[PDB]
């Protein structure tokens, strides 16, 4: 909102995009799985995943909802748009999206058969549990029970989107082989396998794996990367290039990462504490406070003291010390 | 297309107007491109055809029909023969043969008598007390059909159709009494995918491998049991019962009491879902110990999706992701996006569970309330829930308390 | 003893059973007020008001279990309400916990059986078995509970 320049914008959204998948993979179950808090883990989750990136942006809903040489709704392109939404749990606009064109046209008056398929399927999406991993259980039995039925039955409907909608069941059923085919990032994958396959964070490794297979990497944005290193273990080495990005959010966030027991002080020894004897956070912090003493700007000459005084490590003394040649300085 | 003209077919009048002359109700089923309702009144079967008029229906009568009330009928594996199930009996229709261009029952015939044997005749007449609370098929689609009843004695007990008051197998779960282990006792059972297993797990030999079926048990107190059944190689009287199966991680509630409902998915691993009277469902994956545990990857409360009324679990025939949950409030979509996450290598250790934890933390199911049946007064449950499988999008038909027929989408 | 049988292990009578004999009376009639069968370390059954235990087999009647109690095995011999030991009467049961489904092991501490309110639970199958919740004691896991009649 004030800004001159926006770079900076984005560089943080980054940055928040990178901490939201942290939170949602360590810190929600704290090692456990997803059964343990299906609400929360989810929630996160799909949070993460509709804050990384702007689309599928409104943008380029019309921009389909517009273009012809085909008879209404029905290309690769609508779908693959349907589809999109119901990976990243964006059901709402999915309903949406079918409600526009022709959930009671073409079929309520075509094929009564696959109109009720295209109808009670839109109730089930319309009750996708968030809470009871019992209750989703159930709802993918009804999923499946669904595919089967229409699966094997009455084609009274052209022969693509037959297979259009057979497609659509498949991918909410969990098809493991759908989920990827319909998916335009590595995240899309991975977040429909977490939400309609099996939601296990035991199988993590095997739907980044698979997810990766389908969509590389996009090098263009900073988040994509660190991302998949924290679902995929390695946490650390993040802390100089938050570092480059913004000293202030990387210092809290080694802090973090140390309050959680995801980094610790391997130093077992020199008089004082602005060291690598310490830990890597107390390091990045109290550098953070030194850097906050040039700045000159007397409300935060508080956080540094504040910082330099709660420091986790260092004798009373020591801090006594460093206190005894900053205040002078105050503004 | 017949979900456009199906509410309006005769049947559902028929069906109305006898209503103006336990276990949860689902009067039908479908097969084919044919549509079965159970007529109570009259004791017999009502036939729509869905595929290839609003007053044609066929009639299938039972020859000997059953006297105490049909709660729910269940088409068998092999698709020949139909459970009557009930509170106070289990009866089995056979269903008649199909000719004529239409494929209609004995070609076309407004009438068809049908077949019934009565099954575990003796146990429903003799203990007066004694109550069907569960009943379902052996999965198999080979082997001569078999029904498998859980009654209020704790006990399952399996029939071939071949001899309908023998038990083929019987499984000891272990009134006059006040007691405060109310709750130990099974409301439910569900049998989970196919599986191979050792030829050693049934006391036999020689390294072998062959076909079973896992069974999944559900005590009302929310305790489950696990054992795998083998028609041709389990014993008489099965007794390698694994569980209760420990839940993780720890709960506050305990994960409460008062379960009314399980579902087996069909993944590897199983994940279970458990719903109890209070509306809450739980996600719970099965992982391998030489008893597994569940790990509760997430909890669904549908009293905030829209409660305290008996809840009834679906499988979705086309996801093994997707089941759907009906209840006194209607109908409730369920989906885990996060199955395909889990692979088929997953395990009971501390790492494993560990993992699941945090996967939790970034996945979430997806549930919708599709179908309100609430009234202006007092509510009632439906009568009927069938979703008629077509690869180009499935079709749900729920039929009401009052039966009118409901279609989605 | 004049008339009554009790034998089987833990079982005991307040008043004791001795105590029974004497206050049989002349005509060799036993009636005593607020009379308790109990099992040692199971559960009791306190009767308020007078009954006529005169010739009752307490062995073939009164049957009490961990978490389960009987009294008159069928209903064929069971004398009418009011009458015997078919009649009003406090029950406890002691040793009633829940178990724990992750660590299978029996809930005993206060502030846990608290957290998942027990007694709110032994209230609800209490009045399902047409009973009236009374109290619970954690400390020993201690139902109390009434009925009206066996």
């Amino acid at each position: 909102d004030q800004d001159g320049r926006v770079n900076r914008f984005y560089e943080l959204e980054e940055s928040l995009t990178v901490l939201n998948c942290l939170r949602t993979m360590y810190f929600i179950l704290d090692g456990q799985d997803v059964e343990e808090n299906r609400s929360e883990f989810i929630e996160s989750l799909l949070n993460w995943i509709n804050r990384s990136d702007g689309e599928p942006d409104e943008e380029y809903i019309e921009q389909v909802f517009s273009v012809a040489g085909k008879k209404v709704f029905e290309t690769q392109y609508f779908w693959k748009l349907l589809n999109q939404l119901v990976l990243r749990g964006l059901l709402s606009q999915a309903i949406g999206c079918i409600e526009r064109s022709d959930l009671l046209p073409y079929l309520s008056d075509t094929c009564a058969v696959s109109f009720d398929a295209v109808s009670d399927s839109i109730e089930l999406l319309k009750q996708y549990p968030k809470d009871s991993s019992s209750t989703f259980r159930e709802w993918k039995n009804l999923v499946l029970k669904l595919s089967q039925a229409f699966g094997s039955s009455a084609t009274d409907i052209s022969g693509e989107l037959r297979d259009y909608i057979e497609d659509f069941l498949l991918v909410i059923g969990g098809n493991q082989r759908k989920i990827l085919q319909y998916s335009r990032t590595w995240y899309e994958s991975f977040c429909g396998f977490l939400l309609y396959y099996i939601p296990s964070l035991e199988l993590s490794a095997e739907y980044l794996q698979m997810s990766l297979e389908a969509n590389v990497v996009d090098i263009t944005n900073d988040w994509e990367q660190p991302c998949v290193d924290i679902i995929s273990g390695k946490i650390h080495s993040i802390l100089p290039v938050m570092e480059s990005l913004d000293s202030c959010t990387a210092a809290f966030t080694a802090m973090i990462c140390e309050a959680k027991g995801l980094i610790e002080n391997i130093f077992e020894g020199l008089e004082d504490l602005f060291s690598y004897r310490n830990g890597m956070a107390s390091y990045m912090l109290n550098s953070f406070a030194f850097e906050l003493c040039s700045l000159g700007d007397k409300e935060l000459w508080p956080v540094a003291i504040g910082l330099i005084a709660l420091s986790a490590t260092g004798t009373r003394s020591a801090k006594k010390m460093v206190i005894a040649e900053l205040l002078p300085h105050y503004p | 297309l017949w979900q456009t003209w199906l509410p309006n077919h005769v049947v559902f009048l028929r069906l109305r107007e006898g209503l103006k002359n336990l276990l949860t109700r689902n009067v039908v089923f479908g097969l084919g491109g044919e549509l079965f309702l159970w007529d109570g009144e009259d004791s017999s079967f009502l036939v729509v055809r869905l595929r290839g008029a609003l007053s044609q229906y066929q009639r299938l009568l039972c020859i000997n029909p059953p006297l105490f009330e049909i709660y729910q009928v269940l088409l068998s594996p092999t698709q020949h023969h139909v459970a009557l199930i009930g509170i106070k009996g289990l009866m089995v229709l056979e269903l008649p043969k199909r000719w004529g261009k239409n494929s209609e029952f004995e070609g076309g015939k407004s009438t068809v008598n049908c077949s019934t044997t009565p099954v575990a005749e003796r146990f429903f007449t003799s203990s007066t007390s004694l109550t069907l609370k569960h009943a379902a098929w052996y999965p198999s689609e080979i082997l001569d059909p078999h029904v498998v009843l859980l009654t209020s004695d704790n006990v399952i007990r399996i029939y071939s159709l071949r001899e309908p008051q023998t038990p083929t197998n019987v499984i000891i779960l272990s009134g006059r009494a006040y007691t405060a282990s109310l709750g130990e006792t099974a409301v439910a059972f569900d049998f989970g995918p196919l599986a191979a297993v050792p030829k050693t797990l049934f006391g036999q030999n020689g390294k072998d491998e062959v076909v079973a079926y896992p069974l999944y048990i559900l005590y009302e107190n929310g305790e489950t049991f696990l054992t795998y059944i083998s028609l041709l190689h389990s014993p008489g009287n099965i007794g390698k019962l694994l569980g209760p199966l420990p839940m993780h991680p720890a709960a506050e509630d305990n994960y409460g009491y008062d379960a009314c409902a399980v579902l087996c998915l069909p993944c590897v691993p199983n994940i279970l879902v458990i719903a109890t009277e209070s509306g809450m469902l739980y996600h719970c994956v099965v992982l391998e110990g030489l008893i597994p545990s569940l790990y509760v990857f997430e909890c669904v409360e549908l009293e905030l999706a829209l409660f305290s009324c008996p809840v009834k679990l679906h499988r979705d025939p086309k996801c093994p992701s997707r089941y759907h949950c009906t209840h006194e409030a209607g109908v409730h979509s369920v989906g885990l996006t996060w199955i395909h996450k889990l692979h088929k290598f997953l395990g009971s250790d501390e790492e494993d569970k560990d993992s699941l934890q945090e996967l939790s933390t970034e996945q979430k199911c997806f549930v919708e309330h599709i179908l309100c049946t609430k009234p202006l007064r007092q509510p009632a449950p439906i009568r009927g829930f069938w979703i008629v499988p077509d690869i180009l999008g499935p079709t749900m038909i729920c039929i009401t308390s009052t039966y009118e027929c409901l279609i989605w989408p | 003893m004049a008339g009554i049988i009790l034998t089987k292990v833990g079982y005991y009578t307040i008043p004791s059973m001795d105590d029974l004999a004497k206050i049989t009376n002349e005509k060799g009639e036993c009636i005593v007020s607020d009379f308790t069968i109990g099992r040692k370390g199971y559960g009791s059954i306190y009767f308020e008001g007078d009954v006529n235990l005169t010739n009752l087999n307490l062995d073939d009647i009164v049957h009490i279990r961990r978490k389960e109690v009987v009294v008159y095995l069928d209903d064929n011999q069971k004398p009418p309400v009011g009458e015997g030991l078919n009649r009003k009467a406090e029950v406890t049961l002691d040793g009633v916990w829940p178990t724990d489904k992750t660590s299978r092991c029996l809930i005993k501490s206060p502030d846990r059986l608290a957290d998942i309110n027990y007694e709110g639970r032994l209230e609800a199958v209490s009045r399902k078995q047409g009973a009236q919740f009374k109290e619970y004691r954690p400390e020993t896991g201690s139902w109390v509970f009434k009925v009206s009649h066996f």
